[PDB]
DNA sequence: CGTACTTAGGTTAGGCTAACCTAAGTACG
DNA sequence: CGTACTTAGGTTAGCCTAACCTAAGTACG
């Protein structure tokens, strides 16, 4: 259950902005296991709502509002993770899943609460950086254009990079998440992606405890900086 | 289920208490109907009625009339269905 | 706006009996600002799905299901209520409100670290004993 | 399964007039067992397309075209009952279930084949005139403000009567109209109506080989001339 | 426009078997007027319902309930054929086409009886023999 | 299945007839292929190209070569598929 | 004569499969 | 180097349940 399908649909768009794909209604179909025509239904039924339009090459450009909305649904997604990893004590693979939940039912009123509580935290337990805290009345933003995926850093010649980000997609399978902890590959650890040629190969990456393999579309929403 | 049939036998409704002939009480519980109005629990906290403080229910005749109590820092007027879903222990 | 139709109705039901209220349809058309057909089709569906049964008196009789669901809502809510209330700050008159939408979403893993976090709470914030501790095994 | 969802939505339209009751989506999702949205859906489809209208009072008005189709099919309905019955040999309780399929696959080219092989039929079977035979390129119309339902009759007081239509709706049970055959309420068969009061009470009638219990529904679907 | 989707792939696969044609998803791509995409995808579906079986040369065969239905089809289109050349009279060059929309609709009820009316007969109008009749009983 | 690989074992079809030589041979078959055209079925019922009716078939040379056939009301040719789809007993 | 509920006929949101399409690929003698 | 097929992303028609509504009834102390 998605507790609300339109809030969903815009936070998934943005994901797939954040992972720099282009936002197709086929990505939202396989994301939240949905059909072709269920999705275009509910498509057209927010674009009639004004949150987004259809364009000719048909990726999905969010409105004023759309982006508004889907910006305060990721904020809450993150101080929601923020709360569960550094306050409630949720194990790491299992935040995500929780917060994907908490985020249709937070009001603006426990943000601001969290926001103090939390010590006006930037970024989520995953390295991915917390918008709209503006529109809450809450910083120098990141430079992340140093910031590489997993998989161009591996096709390009591999080396040694820092992790970073893990991107929601990667964060909705918890046993892949367990597999990462275990080895290594969190935020703020150091690993080494060994070098692959050709689109599509499954990149190896070895941890401080270990190394395993990333599916291309797993290792394409993880990113680094490189030594 | 102390929730619904309370182990502690001497917790009473402000209302069976006040048409009782009123009294002394500590406040015990305040269901989730009474919390709905964010505007009445603004008031309940203003004048002191909160779990763990002692209140005076004024004694009444008649149901579907308002049951008047006194707090720490002063009184107000509860509603039938109100003061139905207060419970307390009478000190 | 009440985000689980169901759990909504099974909770008011249980609001209804610690209120020593009986529990009939005409309650939660009232409580929940909803139709008296509205209600009833809605009670039809539960009582097809197992969660309730309608009496000779016409009073709502929950089942063993019915309860167990009705319990595990109620204590989410009042454990969220702890929550925002202890840790969070939010304000006193608040909390119910956020409560009544966080107990449709919250896993009973969260519940067990709450359980721990605010050292086995065995009432709300406004009294209430939080049921339902046992089936989380605290 | 109903072949043509749209020319079935037009025949139980037509099924409705023919039987004096409020053509209303209610009905149709009775008679084709189909959900209230299902209904409204394709109600709403066959508007846009202009083969009816959704009245203030709720009410389905057939358009021109809406009008023109549903004759259509009911005419190679009837026409496939008299090919099956008079020729084929089908069981006469079998025919009505058999013809509603044929309706949505027979080409005027055949309609007007089965006019000439079975002698300008003007009536179904069980009794309904045949329409749009002007249509196909084929008669004094009778006059049927004589004709009275068997329900109306047995609340008027009952008596004797002449069974002249049985509607299709009437038709969709088999094991009824088997009933119906074996006790002798069938076309061009006397039976006498018994008298009962109030709306919505089951009518006795007693044919020539017995009686039985027709329910209000079924008993305002079969027209007689009263004796 | 094809009344039933499955049924005309079944006895298209049949038609081509009939013709001694390698019966190929192109094939019926042409003879229906479909896309690639399409027939691939209704095939597919026809699959996993288990009427067919795509071999390794990617040739269409027909599974044992696949053969029944396509058999079932070609009967009740010959069958019509015969009732609508000998009974309705219509022109010989027609036939076909009608008789092509008619086997979606005809029930074995029907079929036993136009057995009965045309004397038993074991090939259509075109001379291309009856099948299944062993299995309505004649 | 007679219907499939034919009973009759000397029944052959119209193409392999033509390329084997041409011959005198009774109409015996016209797949459901053919019947798909109607304005060729009117042809060939014009022509006497229906089962049950003798026909002589010209003998011909290489495949995507369309096939003459002499009927009793003249002659007509047909297209590779057409000529494979109908089936004949040469006398 | 209100209180509780049913009967009757809607509605939108949010899901589904079947069955059609194009445009631009891959695989194979 | 065409023939056969796959990959990718659409479409409309035709079905569903859940969950809300009103208007006008019935049933009962
Ligand atoms: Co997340
Ligand atoms: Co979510
Ligand atoms: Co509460
Ligand atoms: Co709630
Ligand atoms: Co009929
Ligand atoms: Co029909
Ligand atoms: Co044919
Ligand atoms: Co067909």
């Amino acid at each position: 259950d998605l507790i609300d399908t339109t809030e969903m649909y815009l936070r998934t768009i943005y994901d797939l902005e954040e992972e720099g794909v282009v936002p197709l209604r086929a990505r939202i179909a396989e994301r939240l296991e949905q059909s072709g025509p269920t999705v275009s239904a509910t498509v057209a039924r927010m674009e009639r709502d004004g949150l987004l339009t259809v364009a000719e090459d048909r990726h999905l450009e969010l409105t004023k509002a759309g982006r508004a909305r889907a910006i305060s649904v990721m904020r809450k997604h993150r101080l929601a993770e923020r709360l569960l990893v550094d306050v409630i004590g949720l194990e790491w693979e299992q935040v995500h899943l929780e917060a994907c939940r908490w985020e249709h039912v937070m009001s603006e009123a426990v943000e601001r609460k969290l926001v103090k509580l939390l010590g006006n935290p930037t970024t989520s337990p995953y390295g991915n950086p917390i918008p709209g805290l503006d529109e809450l009345g809450v910083s120098v933003e990141p430079v992340d254009t140093d910031l590489r995926r997993v998989d161009e850093v591996a096709r390009s010649g591999g080396g040694r990079a820092l992790v970073c980000r893990i991107a929601e997609h990667v964060q909705l399978d918890p046993d892949l998440m367990s597999e990462l902890k275990k080895v290594g590959v969190v935020p703020g650890n150091e690993i080494d992606i060994v070098a692959v040629a050709g689109v599509n190969k499954p990149i190896q990456v070895q941890g401080s405890e270990g190394g395993t393999q990333l599916q291309p579309g797993i290792a394409h929403a993880v990113m680094v900086r490189v030594k | 289920g102390d929730s619904v049939e309370p182990v502690d036998t001497d917790l009473r409704r402000v209302d069976e208490v006040a048409r009782s002939g009123g009294g002394r009480a500590l406040v015990c519980r305040i269901a989730e109907h009474v919390q709905l109005d964010p505007d009445l629990m603004s008031e309940l906290k203003k004048v002191g009625v909160v779990p763990g403080n002692e209140i005076d229910i004024v004694a009444v005749a008649g149901v579907n009339k308002p049951i008047q109590v006194q707090g720490s820092e002063g009184g107000t007027q509860l509603q039938p269905g109100i003061a139905h879903a207060v419970m307390v222990r009478v000190k | 706006d009440l985000i689980d139709t169901t759990e909504m109705y099974l909770r008011t039901i249980y609001d209804l009996e610690e209120e020593g209220v009986v529990p009939l349809r005409a309650r939660i058309a009232e409580r929940l600002e909803q139709s008296g057909p509205t209600v009833s089709a809605t009670v039809a569906r539960m009582e097809r799905d197992g969660l309730l049964t309608v009496a000779e008196d016409r009073h709502l009789e929950l089942t063993k299901a019915g309860r167990a669901r009705a319990i595990s809502v109620m204590r989410k809510h009042r454990l969220a209520e702890r929550l925002l209330v202890d840790v969070i700050g939010l304000e006193w008159e608040q909390v119910h409100l956020e409560a009544c939408r966080w107990e449709h979403v919250m896993s009973e893993a969260v519940e067990r670290k709450l359980v721990k976090l605010l050292g086995n709470p065995t009432t709300s914030p406004y009294g209430n004993p939080i049921p339902g501790l046992d089936e989380l095994g605290v």
